[PDB]
């Protein structure tokens, strides 16, 4: 369970930073 | 009057040293709370922890502070430099009062005593205002130079008693050199401190042999290792990140401080690990708490990197800019470890049975991919630009 | 390649910690042998103090040959980097190889573990010259500039494998910068580390009065003071000293190295004239070590200055020069703890039984006196200008 | 006995070190 939660935390850790490299990536 | 950046340099190693005192607990702590006495010692580890976390943040903070002082003051002399010693000798007692009143939050006196030591501080940074602009040529070239002085006289001497506001680059590089040299190197002050084998030990538990002594500190020894590379890497692709930042903003800064936080814990998480599971449910609890860690500490180097894009033509080198020459280089220096240690993480669940074989491949395949990134990255970028 | 001057900072940040962590195991000796278990008790710390000084010069002999070696070079890259990374963590290990044999010198093991820790420290840095040579853009201009190239190929490469050798001026600041960071707050990690009263003995052998125990271990309060205060105030003198200097000599880095060495004693100092005698005719023996210990460190400060001026014409600012603008003032600064101590030292004998209070009157003199050292000065000149 | 024989030590040192300041003071 708690394993899961935690990996599912991380997923949305690199995920909202790849949005943040994408927004970048736009504004350029 | 003089060149101030040495007592900085100093200034920043004080800071780093006492922002990473509170980790030395947790360290220390009981590792092997044998028939299981987990039940306390964990939660006595998680106090501890906190302890270290809630110090560490308050220390930055200081350290914030204290880099706005001397960025507003651009000199020194000897009133200055004595100035700044007393207030690092007042910043100093941060940790312990901390942990005072944490430790003894109804009564009073832990409070009062923090309060006291923050006053303190804000009283002697107060003075060292006062006494730059009394002497305006103490003052940065800006300040001095401005003809609205009179409103910077009140600016930041209101402060001491914003995600764009530039940080100095090269005290954030300072601190978190001392942090990462402090954190890397944590777990060989105890092996040198009270690991070396006493004569009489090795004579009487190991009938004389020192071999077998040192095979009992192996361990140790095998911890030691792998904290200094792990944390050694982070501090490379650090290294690599800030070599092409122009300016740091206070974002950068607070993505900064999370990921040094976060690395303070690795010789914990190492020296976890390192203490194999006397069952083989426990090693996969330690190899997804030291994946964690490793995650946790190098995601946010990453998003201090994506922080900057945001900003790149102002903030970023042009080398480092999207479709700039190392660029692709830089993404995959600061995301390598993100990615190893999310991927052996999720080993511990998906392929559990081998997650310590993974994770101890993953220790030895990241400082080689670390070392061939840049050939790596050329032979991927000749592949998927043909094909 | 880029700008390898970030990299060497954190070297130094590290080899600083290694330095120093040897006297760890010295300032958590037993410093209250009861019942005149000093009969052992002293030799157990005679013993620890000669290994503590043991390994700080054979890790400044190391940090000597780092900073040649990155001085011959002159850039870096990933390569380069990481080849300094591990030359850095087999550098670590040189206190505990070094401790063990000390510990075991009739079992040839600890010393052939620590011929193996040199080796492996030469090889490391054999392979940074290596791929620095094979790559001669990685070189010191000069190096790479010069037609004499094919002798410095082999050079410092079997240097690996003099009074007036001209040393990084700004590694010897960095090394003494952390050296002196991490004496001043060597004693505030005791205290945070395991100086928190519990709230069970607080309960228990006080009563409930957290104040009764907070004033029992004022003591150690005490002792940290002095120690920062002493500490940080040699640390000025030799940053004043530093910010003067134009080339740091091979003679001038070997005075440092004794000066830090020294240095490195005086938290125990502190912590041994804050534990108060329990015949006071002994606080008289612990004055005077405190004293000849602060005399140790500042007295080479002193001299590193003098033979800076035996070459000032081409080793210091003309500021400094005789007959210079700040001669005096330095001259003044260098040698007020020496003077201070020497005295004190004196008084411990011709008025023995003030020497605990003209100790600590002295440490309260001096501070001030640094902060108006100026003032003084000053008035001194002026009163040797008509008289 | 001893206190002495390192006070003497000590005012040695600062002797050589005033020594050299003078060697350098006339070598200026």
């Amino acid at each position: 369970l708690i394993p899961i939660a935690v990996g599912g935390a991380l997923a949305g850790l690199v995920l909202i930073v790849l949005i943040a490299y994408l927004v970048g990536r736009k504004r350029s | 009057i003089q060149c101030s950046q040495r007592m900085l340099s100093f200034s920043d190693a004080l800071l780093s040293i006492i922002a990473t005192v509170m980790i030395l607990p947790v360290t220390h702590t009981e590792i092997s709370p044998e028939q299981q006495f987990d039940r306390s010692v964990q939660r006595l580890l998680a106090t501890r922890i906190a302890v270290y976390l809630m110090t560490f943040l308050i220390v930055t903070v200081a350290w914030a502070a204290h880099t706005r002082l001397f960025q507003v003051v651009g000199k020194t002399d000897d009133t200055l430099a004595l100035l700044n010693l007393a207030c690092m000798m007042t910043i100093t007692f941060l940790p312990y009062t901390f942990s005072l009143m944490v430790t003894f939050p109804d009564v009073p006196l832990g409070i009062f005593l923090f309060c006291v030591c923050v006053i303190a501080i804000g009283v002697v940074q107060a003075l060292i205002v006062g006494y730059a602009f009394h002497f305006p040529h103490l003052l940065s070239p800006q300040i001095q130079r401005s003809a609205h002085r009179a409103l910077y006289r009140r600016h930041v001497l209101g402060i001491v008693l914003d995600l764009h506001e530039p940080l100095s680059k090269e005290r954030v590089e300072a601190f978190s050199d001392g942090v990462y040299a402090i954190v890397a190197t944590l777990l060989i002050l105890d092996i040198c401190e009270d690991n070396v084998p006493d004569p009489k030990d090795v004579k009487e538990r190991f009938s004389g042999s020192l071999v077998a002594a040192l095979s009992a500190t192996g361990p140790r020894f095998l911890a030691y290792f792998g904290s200094f590379a792990t944390v050694g890497l982070l501090w490379f692709a650090h290294h690599s990140l800030f070599l092409h930042v122009r300016k740091a903003t206070r974002a950068m800064g607070l993505l900064n401080t999370l990921s040094l936080a976060f690395v303070g814990g690795l010789p914990l998480a190492y020296q976890q690990t390192s203490a194999f599971a006397r069952q083989p449910r426990d090693e996969l609890e330690r190899v997804r708490v030291s994946c964690t860690i490793i995650f946790l500490a190098s995601i946010f180097q990453l998003a201090m990197w994506t922080t900057a894009l945001l900003h790149q033509a102002e903030t970023l080198q042009p080398s480092v800019w999207f479709g700039g020459r190392e660029h692709v280089l830089m993404f995959a220096k600061l995301a390598l470890y993100p990615c190893a240690s999310l991927l052996a993480f999720a080993s511990t669940c998906l392929l559990s049975r081998f997650s310590v074989g993974i994770f101890h491949l993953m220790q030895i395949a990241v400082p080689c991919a670390f070392l061939l990134l840049r050939l790596l990255v050329g032979l991927a970028l000749a592949t998927l630009r043909v094909l």
